[PDB]
RNA sequence: GCUUGAGUCUCGUAGAGGGGGGUAGAAUUCCAGGUGUAGCGGUGAAAUGCGUAGAGAUCUGGAGGAAUACCGGUGGCGAAGGCGGCCCCCUGGACGAAGACUGACGCUCAGGUGCGAAAGCGUGGGGAGCAAACAGGAUUAGAUACCCUGGUAGUCCACGCCGUAAACGAUGUCGACUUGGAGGUUGUGCCCUUGAGGCGUGGCUUCCGGAGCUAACGCGUUAAGUCGACCGCCUGGGGAGUA
RNA sequence: GUUCCCGGGCCUUGUACACACCGUAACAAGGUAACCGUAGGGGAACCUGCGGUUGGAUCACCUCCU
């Protein structure tokens, strides 16, 4: 369930306190992270019907957020490209 | 780093000389993180059913914090021991002190 | 013969059948009795008085062997498992202790069928 | 299991054996499995176990037979 | 109503038996969470346990084979 | 009673039979505990006190 | 620009949820050995088969194979289908005490994509139990039909194809609103958890009822009650959910 | 004395019935409960195996513990 002393690093980072992960900046990060780690199963096993539900719920939630930054900040969000990467 | 509660036995063939498997055994955790909880000797206390013939075995058990890469391949180890015969490793939680 | 005194009786009660089969603790066995072996064919083999014809049929077949304590290892709880048991107690025996020692599976293998 | 008892029987006592299963285990392993049915009897089995409560429930507020 | 499960609490361990002789019979049979006065959390939990006391030979399987 | 005499025959040999009926430090009295006079079993020892 | 909407993190729990592999034990078919009998099996009844070439029965050792009694609860997980030992690793989804924020980032659909019990088949292995086609004896005027003994396909492990259902609590989905009781299942906050509890809040599910709907039965906070948003379907039956 | 047997009444359960009880596969539990989905087969209904549901029936007697 998650790899706390590795996200809390990333919330870290991309917040301006330690508290602030409701900025969309750190919240699609720790998204991101999620799918750093979810990887590691979408590569092996093969018979996951079941996890399946689960890789096209975070992407949906993923590819809508950051097409909203898309539509208000293009400063925070050419930032967060140029922050994490998360653009490929 | 992790609370295991390693329990297992063996036969009281093996329990005159499981002392020194004990020291086996801890010898790796001292010297690679690792502190024990709760190391308790039963002795050769009755069994259920017979082990194939014989019955009555020697109970160890351990509960000892240790590191999960180190406890998976030392239960390969008890998976491959002549005293040990059957052993149960646990998750994290709390760790034990008396039992008795 | 044998010089037995653990007279171990086996009985089994399928559903249309009580065979009880003595033998030793060892597995050395004195021989059989059943519901079906002294006639009673039909739904009469599926009465515990053809079991009490039963356990008198394994009443005898013993008395060239000598059980006396008597082991009653029961498992088939179907025609007999009633007056078997009670036959043994009413044919002159001392049952040290009556065992209804069932290795019950987990249904592991699939079994056969039966009324449809 | 397996009932003794040294000398006051004059019986011979298989009452924790029917106490124990009997034919609960027999019913369940000596015909075709077909897994679904005993889900749809108990079906029934469990709505005529709440009716007696409900008669449970019909006996105490009249009855001024 | 009884003062165990008035002073029982979080999860009940598998190490000595004593007190699963208090939840099975003297059979290999056990109560289920109806009878024993025991929310079915803690009936099932200790259930569990018992079944790995049969892989460490506290606990057989049936009485006998 | 019948909801007791079910539970009572499951959590042990004695559940709610042996209570507490103690030989208690007298009503109105503070003092000091110096010496104790014990008589164990006429023939089976005590435990450990 | 601001928050009652959506969403994530800090701090946690439970689980027939899925996935790859390995392992424990009983039973069954069968093999070797000691004992031993003439019956076992089956049905309303008879019979095929086995039997002095010694079956069924009992004890010890054991190799394939599939599946988990008792714990089991109109209980739990999930989009749905569907799914009951244990362990190691991976991991999705649901929920909660107290805070921090962008500030409606929300809902759904033709073409499209994915899951898909069981079955059919191709392929490297397999066959204990049951058992399509079929054979023997009977019920019968007749049996290719209830029954029993055998038995190919299938069942299982892994990769794919046609891509189907009573895929049905028959109740489409997101969400807001609408007197209670018996409860069950899983967490949590407050007070002395002295105690088997008292007061509130979410998920799933069952029974009796008010409001309301209705042909009626009844559903009834999980609605068939009240609205908004999105899609599919119907115009009597058959033809046909077929060429 | 109502447990056997013939006829009768009341209450109750059930029906695609009310024109009203070549082979029986559904309607009483039709003496083998039903239907959908799939493969195959037989003069033919339908049956066999697997998955699901309720648009299914009685829970009345005979032996044991308070």
């Amino acid at each position: 369930s998650l790899s706390t002393e590795a996200t809390a690093k990333i919330v870290s980072e991309f917040g301006r306190d330690a508290n602030d992960t409701g900025s969309t900046e750190v919240q699609v990060a720790l998204l991101t992270a999620q799918i750093n780690h979810l990887q590691g199963h979408f590569a092996e096993h093969k018979k996951d019907h079941h996890s399946r539900r689960g890789l096209l719920r975070m992407v949906s939630q993923r590819r809508k957020l950051l097409d909203y930054l898309k539509r208000k900040d293009v400063a925070r969000y050419t930032q967060l490209i140029e922050r994490l990467g998360l653009r490929r | 780093m992790r609370h295991y509660e390693i329990v297992f036995m063996v036969h009281p063939d093996q329990s005159e000389q499981v002392p020194g498997m004990i020291e086996r055994y801890t010898a790796a955790i001292t010297g690679a993180e690792g502190k024990i909880h709760r190391l308790e000797d039963w002795g050769r206390r009755q069994l259920a059913y017979p082990i194939n013939k014989l019955h009555k075995a020697h109970y160890v058990l351990m509960n000892v914090e240790a590191p999960q890469e180190v406890i998976d391949e030392l239960e390969t180890t008890f998976r491959f021991n002549d005293a040990v015969i059957r052993s149960m490793v646990m998750r994290t939680k709390h760790a034990v002190t008396e039992a008795s | 013969r044998k010089q037995v005194s653990d007279g171990v009786a086996h009985i089994h009660a399928s559903f249309n059948n009580t065979i009880v089969t003595i033998t030793d603790r060892q597995g050395n066995a004195l021989g059989w009795a059943t519901a079906g072996g002294s006639g009673f064919r039909g739904s009469r083999k599926s009465t515990p008085f053809a079991a009490q014809v039963a356990a008198e049929r394994c009443a005898d077949a013993v008395k060239e062997y000598g059980i006396k304590n008597l082991e009653v290892m029961v498992k088939g709880p179907g025609p007999g498992r009633e007056s078997t048991i009670r036959a043994l107690n009413a044919a002159g025996f001392r049952i040290t202790n009556i065992t209804d020692v069932t290795p019950i599976p987990h249904n592991g293998c699939r079994p056969p069928k039966k009324r449809r | 299991i397996k009932v003794r008892e040294n000398e006051p029987f004059d019986v011979a006592l298989r009452r924790f054996k029917r106490s124990c299963e009997k034919a609960g285990v027999l019913a369940e392993v000596r015909r075709r499995e077909f897994y679904e049915k005993p889900t749809t009897e108990r079906k029934r089995a469990k709505a005529s176990a709440v009716k007696r409560h409900a008669k449970k429930l019909a006996r105490e507020n009249a009855r001024r037979t | 109503f009884c003062r165990f499960t008035a002073e029982g609490v979080q999860e009940i361990d598998y190490k000595d038996i004593a007190t699963l002789k208090n939840y099975i019979t003297e059979s290999g049979k056990i109560v289920p969470s109806r009878i024993t006065g025991t929310r079915a959390k803690y009936q099932r939990q200790l259930a569990r346990a018992i079944k790995r006391a049969r892989y460490l030979s506290l606990l057989p399987y049936t009485d006998r084979h | 009673t019948p909801e007791e005499k079910l539970l009572r025959a499951i959590f042990g040999e004695k559940a709610s039979d042996v209570k507490d009926s103690s030989l208690r430090v007298p009503n109105g009295v503070s003092g000091t505990v110096i010496d104790v006079q014990v008589f164990t079993r006429d023939g089976v020892e005590k435990d450990k006190r």
